[PDB]
This record gives C-alpha cells, structure tokens and sequence, in this order.
C-alpha cells in the first residue's frame, strides 16, 4: 500500500522536498524571480543643470 | 427660547472654516424648501419639530449657525450660499 | 505549474550594511520614498528622531519615518512641540503633516559637506566614520498543489428506469454536473481570495477628510463633491474608483488599476452615467452587461479598467485589481496541475457504477504584496493565502462597499 | 562590499552578476537620492502660494481647499470646483511673471490626487464636465511626467507627496533662468578596491553636484545683503522665498 | 431589499422625496431618476430567475 | 394544452450524497452561489455552523 | 382627479407653485413642466372619451 504522500505544506518542508509518503521530490521547481522596479525620475526640466 | 432636542448623533460633517470664522455644510434643496415652509405659519425651524423628516439636518444647521457667527450654507435648487443673517428669517429667496 | 508546488524568489534592495536584519528598510519601495539624505547628510551624522514633546530648534534636522510615503527629514523653520499627547504612530503622522501645513516644520534634503565625505572610514587617522552601504536580500515563497475532488456514486437500478421513463442517461447528468461543480468552486475560490486579501478601500490617501473610510454612501454631501441629481452623483463614484487605480498604482509600483469587480447594483450605476469627459448625463444603462446570465464580465470604464460583476455580492463593493501583461505581476496565482482526471469503477460487492472527479491546483500569492513590509520572515515563506499575508494586505485590491444606491 | 564567494556561487544558481546588481542600485539610489533631494529644494524653497495678489479676500493663504465656497469662486458640484483649481493654478502662473519677471508659470509638480483632479476635468472652456481620469498619466510606474495642461504646463507628479500639494514653477529657455540649479560637478564616479586581509572586493561611487540658487528669485529687493552671498539653499535666502515656484496645499480632495 | 434606497419607503417611488429621486431637481432630472429606479430592479430579476 | 391537466418537470441538482433530504442545498442557483469548500476541505473536515 | 399633482389647486395650473411646476427653475423649466401639464391632461381625455 504505497502512499505517494505530500509535503506537511511548511515552507522548510516543500523547500527540502522533505514528504510524507514514500517518494521525497527532488525540488519545488521553479516560477520565476519578483524584482522590485526602479522607481521613476522627475527629469530636469524643473531646474537648470549648468553642468 | 428653547433648545433643539437631540436625535442621537450621526449629524451631518460641518467642514470649519477659520479663514472668516464660517464653516460650510451642503444642504440641498429639500431641507431649504422644508425651512421656508415651516417659517410661513408662523412655526420656528431652529427648535421646533424635533421628529419632522430633515429635522436632523436642521439641528445640524443651528448648531453650525450657533458655533459659527458668518456660516455659508450652500443649497441644491441655485448652489448659493446664504449666510447666517440671510438663513435666521428662514426665507432664503423668493416663493411662499 | 507543470511540476508541483513551485516556488517564486524575491529580490529585496535594503540598505544598513546588512541584507537581512531586524528593520532594514528597503530602498526601491513604492510606497516609501528613499531617504534623501541616507548618502548625503545622514552618512555624516545621525539626526535627532522626531517623536512626541520634542521642542524642535530652529535651523536642525529631525529625522522621522512616516506610515505611508516612507522616511522625511524635517528642518524645523521655527521652535514648536509636537503635541506630547500624540504617542501612537498615526497620530504623530498627523501631528507632524499638521507641522508641516503650518510651515513650522519644513521637509528638505542635501548631500554631505566635501571635509567630511573626502575621510571616510577610516582616512588621514580620523576614526568613527563609516560609509552608508547596500545590498540585496533574496528570498523564497513557496506554494503547494492543494486538491479536490467529487464523487457521483449513481446506482445501476436507476438508470434503466430513468432512460425508459425520461430519456436521460443518469451518466451524462451527473459527470456534467459533478465537473461544472468543480470549476465552479474553484472559480468561486480565487474569486473569493481576492475580495478576502483586498486592501480595506477608502483608508489613507484615497481618503476625503469628512467622508467615511471604508464606505462610499452617495448620500454624504463630502462624498459626492456636493453633488446635485444623478448625473453628478455618479461621476464622484468615476473619481473615486481613479482615485483608487492610483493609490493601487502608488502601493504596488507596478501599474495603475487595471480591473474592477463589483455587484449588479455598482455596475448599473456605472452604466447609467456618462463616464466621459461631458457634462453631467444619466438615463438607462447601455454599456454594460448589467445582468449575470449572458456573461459576468461587462463592458470597460473607458477602455481602462474591466468591469467583472461578482454575481454574490453580500451587501455592495467595487474591487479595484492589477493585472498587468505579464502573468507575474498579477497579485494571486491560480496555478493548476492536474485537471479534472475522471475515475470510474463498480464495486464487485454490488455492481452498482461509481465515478469521481479528482483535480489539484493550489494557490500562490504574489511576493510584494503587503507593500507595507520590507522583509519577509524566515526567507522561505509559504506562498499560500494565509492570515499572516493575504488577509487585507494585497496591495494589488482595493475593496470599497457603495451605500445609499 | 560584496563578498567573492556570494558571487561565485549566486552567478551559478541564480544567473545574476552579483557586481550590476549591486552598483546598479548603489547608483540608481544615488539618483534617486539627488532628485528627491531637489525636488524637495524646490518644494522646501517655494513661496507660499494664494498670498497677496492671488489671495481671493475671504480665503486662507497657502490654502486651497474645495469645501470653501469662497475658494472655488462658489462652485458647485465637482466640474465648477475643479474649473476653479484651474483658475486658481492660472492665477499662481500669472503671479509668476509679476514677480520674476522671467514668464508666467511654466510647469507645475503635484501631488497623485492633485494630478488625478487634473485628468478627470474639461480643462479647456466649456462648461462643466467630471469623468475618468484620462488625458493625464495619473499613475508613476510608466512614467512621472503626467502630459500638459493646456498645453502650457508640464504637470509633473511628486510622488512621494507627505499630504497634498500643487507647486506652480517656471523654466525659461535658458538653463540660466531656472529658479534653482542642480549643477553637477561629478557624475558617479566609481571606485573599486580590496583589502588585501580577505580579498573580498569592495565597490562605491561618489558624486559631487552642490545646489546653488537663482539670484532675482526673491525679487523683492532692490539689493541684496553684502554684494555676496552664500548660493546654497539656507533658511535666511530659500525659505518660501523664490518667486519661480508657488505652493497651494489642496485640501478636502 | 437588494435595490431598496436605504432612505426610501421600500414599495413606492414617489417624486417628491429626494432621496428616492436621488436629489434631483425640476424635471429632465426627477424624471430620469426614475429611470434609473426602472434600471436598478429589470437586473435584479437577472438575480433571481437567472 | 390540448390535454386537460398539465404538468412540468424540473431538475434540481442538489450535493449532500441524498438527491432528496432535509435542506439540500442546491449547488446550480442565480441567487444562491456554490457554497466556496465543499470538494476541497469541506471533505476533509466539517466546519461549526456560526449562529 | 388623476391628473392632478397631490400639491396643486386641483383647477389652476400657476407657474409660482414648485409642486405645479415640478420644482423648476427660472423659465426654460417651468415653461417644460406647462407643456408637460397639458400632455398629461391630453392623455386622461383618451381615459374618460375613449
């Protein structure tokens, strides 16, 4: 009666692939990387440069 | 001489104006009309009636009057602002 | 999500010469604005906090870190206290913003005088002195494939009877039923977690000073900008549902309001005033699909935001989302794995046919969706919808329930 | 002062370079920094807006709030009193060149909500009208420069806005009639090094730019004090003083 | 219920209180309140029968 | 009807392993929506009715 | 009868009466609410004549 179980839902758990049945699984995969974006400028032309 | 009965709180935002010592609630039309109308029989508006329809608002508009000496009302049928002398008669414009 | 209970990184930009530590601010935040001088002056020196009774001189800076908008440095253009009653964190935002109003207590930014800046950590035997650094945290929410599943249990008795009397097949009705269930369900879910996470609406800079934080009632005179008759009054609705895109905009930093999901009554009201830029109008409602049987999603706001009607609305709302073109940047994930495997067998005990339906999708929240917090606990966080993380704390929706239509 | 073996090993697994990252948000922060920082010059050393000349009688000074019959010229609902911000702004921009002498108000930087107004309003002259926001870029993710008002000003947004605000300015042609200057001397010079100790390398940028003040800009003196003058912005010289940029508060939006 | 004004008498619309002509004033505007109150109960059925 | 005495027949479809019971709710309803965790935790545990 | 506004003079139709006039205002609305009057009397004749 082999169970293929699950991760106990932790974070640390579905991390390591630790699982409850029988098979451990080797990783939780990939989806992707969330940057924060680079918050916008106000440009120049409010004040003069004069480099 | 008497003073408005209370009808529990919930009284409409009177905004503070402390540029003229006014302040500015929007009324509209009805709560004018009901204003004229009840001081043409000889009634009061300030005190009187503590159970009509818009009384809320009108308690409203005597604690403004009392708290403010220059309050600016702005009605709904014209949008005009009378002031707290031009609102004590209780006859904003024109019509019995 | 091809294989089961992926994972989503996050990359944080925090500055202290710590990446992961207790109150490290994050620098590229939305919400808060960088400190202006954290570089310039405040790598010179450590300005005085700004809190409650502290009689502020003329000429300093005090540094302060305000709820919204992040940290501000304030030079103080005149001696003025702070209120020492206000000790809680919105109240002194309050009495500092009226601070500023007044002109007491203005907000400036500069560098770091060329002496100062020349020496750092450690140069011509000066000691004391360090240098302000940066750095990048990386960290990990993961999701897991939760499951479902029906079961149809139909006896062999009846669908002779059944065919013969009514000419169904007791197979078709049931395997339809069991699977439109199921999507339904799952639809009903994700529908619910985004009302569930939906930031409270109305609540800060969407806030008019008199109106009622939380509620948008046509019958507040504040509400509706003094508006007379139905053409005006339905336009504040207009403007306050863009005063929303752009607070979404501003706490997430990923867009303006790209969506709205509201009840029949909202959806009517929106549909029966003219949302253009032309006078005040109103008359009966054309644009949009009012009703929920045809389709839920009706028409658009001006080619801007799409308007979904959520056929069991409790009392009333507009929910204001994100959705941006990436399938990213969206706020809540409905990732599914398996969908709808159909299973079928008859027990040999009694003959009689049994048949079930078995899916698993999971749910994964967006990283970034407080918006409000500038490090995450632990560094693998779970991903799944969860007290801690998702219950009114989605940036990407804004909730506001409409009374008084 | 990243570490070598986080680059080693954060190249491997993740695919970044571990140097771009971090001297991209050392110098986009140093930015980042510096337009805050004048911005905040700008806004700090603005005078104070609806005073005098643009003070309608019964009003406030440095005040614009929508709930004041007075203030928005007795407005009404929601497209008069917004027609009257626009008044108002046009007032500020008029007062601009009575004072400066340089032109009338040429951009203004406002606040989300201020901009938002901006874009749901008939700005030109017909009637009254309220709507979605839609000539305007209300939103700072695309972009902070939100299109132009009347084709005249260039609305910008202060995003990081503390409660509300409006600040009319202007900008000539020349960068020499701004009303402050953002003169850079050194623009993000990098620097590299490595303590021989541990190896692990280190890496910063370092600008100089000094922010110097318009003369005239107060204009209300025929003759400055000591015929030289600190061009720094200070509390004496560039507190609600310069004439190139007007302040409003907007109130009760 | 679900379309009643909170302010309104719940089974009539009479032109003569504000709220239920949602403040309006002379006629194109009281009139075309009552279009409205027309619109706000023909999607309610949608509700119900479906 | 060219019959006297007509009749209609209507499918309802109701969960709750009992087509025909006390109170069966109806899962396909315009006013009543599908109730949110039936197939999901509603297997798996049983909530306490809030009154 | 049923053409008549429960706030009028049951006889008269004057144009100073905001209930007569259906609260209009100066004339461009009140001269509307006249010709709405002998509309709404036009259509009872098709009541009572048939």
């Amino acid at each position: 009666a082999e169970i293929g179980g699950d991760h106990g839902y932790n974070a640390t758990n579905i991390a390591a692939g630790q699982t409850s049945g029988a098979v451990t699984q080797i990783g939780p995969a990939v989806m992707g990387m969330v940057r924060r974006a680079i918050p916008n400028l106000i440009a120049f032309d409010i004040c003069g440069v004069q480099p | 001489a008497k003073v408005a009965p209370e009808p529990e709180g919930e009284l409409p935002y009177v905004h503070p104006l402390p540029h003229r010592s006014s302040a500015y609630i929007w009324c509209g039309w009805w709560v004018m009309d009901e204003i004229q109308k009840m001081t043409e029989e000889g009634k009061d508006w300030k005190t009187d009636d503590p159970d009509s329809k818009y009384y809320l608002h009108r308690y409203t508009l005597q604690k403004m009057m009392k708290d403010y000496p220059e309050v600016d009302v702005q009605e709904s049928r014209n949008g005009y602002i009378i002031h707290k002398t031009a609102l004590e008669t209780g006859i904003i414009y024109t019509y019995p | 999500m091809n294989s089961p209970t992926g994972q989503v990184f996050a990359l944080r930009a925090v500055y202290g010469k710590d990446p992961v530590a207790a109150g490290a601010k994050e620098a590229f935040h939305p919400m808060y604005g960088p400190d202006a001088m954290f570089s310039g002056q405040g790598a010179a020196k450590k300005f005085p906090a700004l809190a409650a009774s502290t009689q502020t001189t003329v000429g300093d800076i005090y540094t302060h870190f305000f709820q919204e908008t992040g940290t501000v440095y304030l030079q103080a253009s005149v001696q003025v206290t702070i209120d020492a009653g206000a000790t809680d964190a919105a109240k002194l935002d309050a009495e500092i913003k009226k601070q500023m109003e007044a002109g007491a207590l203005v907000e400036i930014a500069e560098g770091m005088a060329t002496s100062i800046a020349e020496l750092q950590e450690g140069f011509n035997g000066s000691t004391d002195n360090p240098w302000n650094e940066m750095g990048f945290r990386i960290d990990k929410q993961v999701i897991e494939a939760k499951s479902r599943q029906l079961k149809a249990a139909y006896s062999i008795e009846l669908t002779q009877d059944l065919r013969a009397v009514h000419g169904m097949d007791a197979d078709a009705e049931l395997s339809g039923i069991l699977a439109t269930e199921i999507m339904l369900e799952i639809n009903r879910e994700v529908v619910d977690w985004i009302n569930y996470s939906a930031q409270v609406g109305k609540s800060g800079m969407t806030l008019t000073p008199g109106s009622k934080a939380g509620v948008f009632d046509f019958q507040d005179p504040i509400d509706i900008r003094g508006a007379r008759w139905a053409g005006e009054s339905f336009k504040a609705l207009l403007f306050q549902i863009d005063k929303e895109a752009v607070e979404i905009a501003r706490q997430t930093g990923r867009g303006e309001g790209n969506f709205i999901i509201a009840s029949r009554n909202v959806v009517n009201v929106l549909a029966s005033v003219d949302t253009g830029i032309s006078y005040a109008a109103q008359g009966l409602a054309t644009g949009f699909s009012t009703d929920t049987t045809k389709s839920v999603f009706a028409g658009v706001l001006g080619g801007k935001y799409r308007v979904y009607i959520d056929q069991y609305a409790k009392q009333d709302y507009f929910t204001v989302g994100y959705k941006g073109p990436n399938e990213m940047d969206a706020g809540i994930y409905y990732a599914p794995y398996v969908a709808l495997t159909p299973l079928r067998g008859s027990d040999p005990k009694n003959f009689q046919p049994v048949m079930g339906f078995k899916t698993r999708y999971g749910i994964g929240i967006n990283p970034f969706a407080e918006s409000a917090a500038q490090a995450p606990a632990s560094r693998i966080q779970s991903g799944m919808p969860s007290i801690l993380n998702s219950l009114g704390k989605n940036a990407y929706f804004r909730r506001v329930y409409v009374k008084g239509i």
